[PDB]
């Protein structure tokens, strides 16, 4: 049912549908080292990709639905001259005919013009003065759909956003040829990433963009905030959802030291532009491999590894005494010779029983394949420190609504801007 | 007091530190570039029309101080109390604010 699919490969670009559609790629069109399946797009002219579909697949009907499905990522707007600065992304618009989808500040937009110049726009709009957000530099799912008899929508994350009539549209023609550039953009130094696209030769309902969505998040590999791949020996700062006012800090080194949840965080201000929470703030918690025979410094679901924690730009270890008193009880960053037989195993965790991707949560486990619990924080006398508890477990067995065993790793990019 | 005011219009400054108290003071057209304001106590000190570019304050406790028609850019305030009703009618650009302190949300 699909007509046309880029796909990396060696070194190239491929279709997996069997059409065969002609494809050329720029000069200055990059590829993620770890991710290659990721297409960064510069602000250039060279930076092109041309995709020469058939003629008999091109769209020139007038009843015809059609989808179309991707991720994309974009950076943050920093200064003021991206202000109402609509520029376009991809075009299949031939004599003024055709489907295009563009980017303006905070926004996402898909365009249909007939051959009677008739405009119709669907439009993501997404704020960026959130203290934090979950479309700023982070993947998306962008799904659109096109019924000519009822509405066009469109689907970021498979959810609806936004729909539009579009019966009152005549004959859309669409390009032999479509079109990967930034187009309109007067600021020189703004990219995109793009990920998987996808057409479709009719109009997709919930369950199968659902369904798309799942295959296609990767649900048994690990993910950091930015939505990328999460990697060992590379430092993270760490937020937890349900309180992401605080950061992850130590105040003694060793057992008789603890690491809690201090805030507030910071700010970052532009002015009109963005008002985020710095999230460079606290201690980063590197991920190393301890039985993943995998060769990839990749980490997929029920990978056991150690933590280390980055105090003074020094390398300690998680780890908390399995006898003492209760459940919830409190991890520690020791010397890393010094661990002894401490629990210091950890699981990562990324989907569940059933299979349903969630974010990132971490088990510590001891030395005989015992569950700790979950990692998380629990309030001693009003100090959220961190333990490890079998409660998350429990909630878990009852499908109840776990508080606080959920965990987001967030690495320094250069599409967040922050000073550290 | 109010008659007492001193007035400085106009100053440019280059890499140098600041750790100082002053009381009863505007600082008028200032332009710092890439200047440190470690441990500095302001009372009823106004900076107008100024603009600092990669700054850095640290350190530092304000009563009665503004920041009005001021633009900043590149500059961090770490362990400051200058809350956001201390810049009026300001520009920040590109500006970090790290590790507040602990104060009443408007003047006091
Ligand atoms: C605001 O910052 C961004 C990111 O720059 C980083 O953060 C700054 C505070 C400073 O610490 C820089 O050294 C950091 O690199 C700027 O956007 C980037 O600017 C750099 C130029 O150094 C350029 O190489 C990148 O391509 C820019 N990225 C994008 C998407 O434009 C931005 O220019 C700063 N704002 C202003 C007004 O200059
Ligand atoms: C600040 O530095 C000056 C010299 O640059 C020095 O005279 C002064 O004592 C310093 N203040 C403190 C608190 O040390
Ligand atoms: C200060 O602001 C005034 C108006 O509020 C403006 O005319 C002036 O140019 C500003 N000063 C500088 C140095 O730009």
């Amino acid at each position: 049912t699909s007509i046309l699919s880029i796909v990396y490969k060696k070194d190239d670009l491929i279709d997996l549908s069997r059409y065969g559609a002609k494809i050329n790629i720029g000069d200055r069109v990059y590829y993620d080292s770890i991710d290659k399946n990721q297409i960064k797009l510069i602000n250039l002219e060279s930076s092109t990709i041309e995709v020469i579909l058939k003629n008999a697949i091109v769209y020139n009907s007038m009843y015809e639905n059609f989808s179309t499905s991707f991720w994309i990522k974009i950076p943050k707007y920093f200064s003021k001259i991206n202000l109402n600065n609509e520029y376009t992304i991809i075009n299949c618009i031939e004599n003024n005919s055709g489907w295009k989808v563009s980017l303006n500040y905070g926004e996402i937009i898909w365009t249909l013009q007939d051959n009677k110049q008739n405009i119709q726009r669907v439009v993501f709009k997404y704020s960026q003065m959130v203290n934090i957000s979950d479309y700023i530099n982070r993947w998306i799912f962008v799904t659109i759909t096109n019924n000519r008899l009822t509405k066009s929508k469109i689907y970021i994350n498979g959810r609806l956003i936004d729909q539009k009539p579009i019966s009152n549209l005549g004959n859309i023609h669409a390009s032999n040829k479509i079109m990967f550039k930034l187009d309109g953009c007067r600021d020189p130094r703004r990219y995109i990433m793009i990920k998987y696209f996808n057409l479709f030769d009719k109009e997709l309902n919930e369950k199968e963009i659902k369904d798309l969505y799942d295959s296609q998040s990767n649900s048994g590999i690990l993910k950091d905030f930015w939505g990328n791949y999460l990697q060992y020996d590379k430092p993270y700062y760490m937020l937890n959802l349900f309180d992401p006012n605080k950061y992850v800090d130590v105040n003694n080194i060793g057992i008789r030291g603890y690491m809690y949840l201090k805030g507030p965080r910071g700010s970052v201000v532009t002015t009109n532009i963005y008002l985020n929470s710095t999230l460079y703030e606290g201690t980063k918690f590197i991920i190393k491999k301890y039985a993943s025979g995998n060769e990839d410094n990749i980490v997929r679901n029920n990978d056991r590894v150690y933590i280390n924690v980055v105090v003074k730009n020094k390398e300690y270890r998680l780890a908390t005494n399995a006898s003492q008193a209760g459940v919830e009880k409190i991890l520690s960053a020791l010397e890393i010779p010094d661990v002894g037989n401490l629990s210091q195993v950890v699981v990562m965790k990324s989907k569940d029983d059933q299979g349903i991707r969630n974010k990132c949560k971490m088990n510590l486990q001891d030395n005989n394949g015992n569950d700790i619990g979950f990692i998380g924080f629990h309030l001693y006398d009003n100090i959220a420190k961190l333990v490890a508890s079998n409660w998350y477990n429990r909630q878990v067995g009852k499908a109840s609504r776990t508080f606080g065993c959920s965990w987001e790793f967030i690495p320094v990019d250069d599409g967040w801007g922050e000073s550290s | 007091y109010a008659s007492r005011t001193k007035v400085f219009p106009g100053e440019r400054v280059e890499h140098v530190t600041f750790n100082f108290t002053l009381e009863n003071q505007i600082h008028r057209g200032g332009q710092y570039f890439n200047d440190k304001f470690i441990g500095l106590r302001l009372k009823s000190v106004s900076f107008e029309d100024s603009l600092f570019e990669e700054c850095y304050f640290e350190d530092v406790t304000s009563s009665n101080t503004f920041f009005r028609n001021c633009t900043f850019i590149n500059t961090v305030f770490y362990n400051t109390d200058l809350f956001e009703y201390k810049f009026v009618n300001s520009r920040l650009i590109n500006s970090t604010f790290l590790h507040n302190k602990e104060g009443c949300p408007l003047d006091v």
